[PDB]
């Protein structure tokens, strides 16, 4: 009861909002990022157990899947069926996501970096072999793929008189 | 005579031509 209350009276000092399960454009997915990479700052007076280093990069693991779970369902309402439009400006929406992520991730891995500084003692290994690294190569393809495809149509309305 | 007319796409489609030509200055860009 001693130990168990004292990890959880430390860990108490989270600022959750569950903003990205409930986001529905990537607007909302993106000021989602900053609200809880701002809220993740309080990472220092959290306990040493609950907030160990890998047990912060399954957290981090965890959010970026709760993020591709968003992801998936607003490109659910389907880059694939519509036109180049909403394709220019969902790859461009998600894109600019993918990089408010990496770099809030970067400040965060600057806390993370923060971490050691003081607790040199335990060091916890780069676990980054996660989904999110094979899913966001997906991305990566889907990126180029429709990107190839926007240029081509242009490039095929200029190419052959029979655009049809 | 043949090559006379093709009386169709000339006559009222000509104003589609020509925005179909500010399109190709469209496409030049």
């Amino acid at each position: 009861l001693n130990e168990a209350k004292d990890n959880v009276k430390y860990l108490t000092t989270l600022e959750k909002f569950i903003e990205p399960l409930y986001n529905g454009t990537p607007q909302q997915i993106i000021d989602t990022l900053p609200a809880l990479m701002n809220a993740i700052k309080m990472i220092h007076t959290i306990a040493r157990f609950y907030n160990t280093t890998d047990k912060m990069t399954g957290l981090f693991i965890k959010i970026t899947n709760q993020m591709i779970k968003n992801c998936k369902d607003r490109i659910l309402n389907m880059i694939w069926e519509q036109d180049p439009a909403e394709l220019i400006e969902v790859l461009g929406s998600c894109i600019k996501l993918y990089c408010e992520y990496k770099k809030c991730y970067n400040d965060t891995k600057e806390k993370v970096a923060d971490m050691p500084k003081g607790k040199t003692f335990d060091f916890s290994d780069a676990q980054i072999f996660g989904k999110f690294d094979t899913f966001v190569r997906r991305l990566q393809k889907l990126i180029e793929i429709f990107s190839n495809i926007q240029q081509f149509n242009a490039l095929a309305k200029h190419n052959l008189e029979g655009m049809d | 005579s043949p090559n006379l007319c093709k009386s169709g796409p000339e006559i009222k489609q000509t104003e589609d031509k020509k925005a179909m030509e500010e399109f190709k200055n469209v496409k030049i860009e």
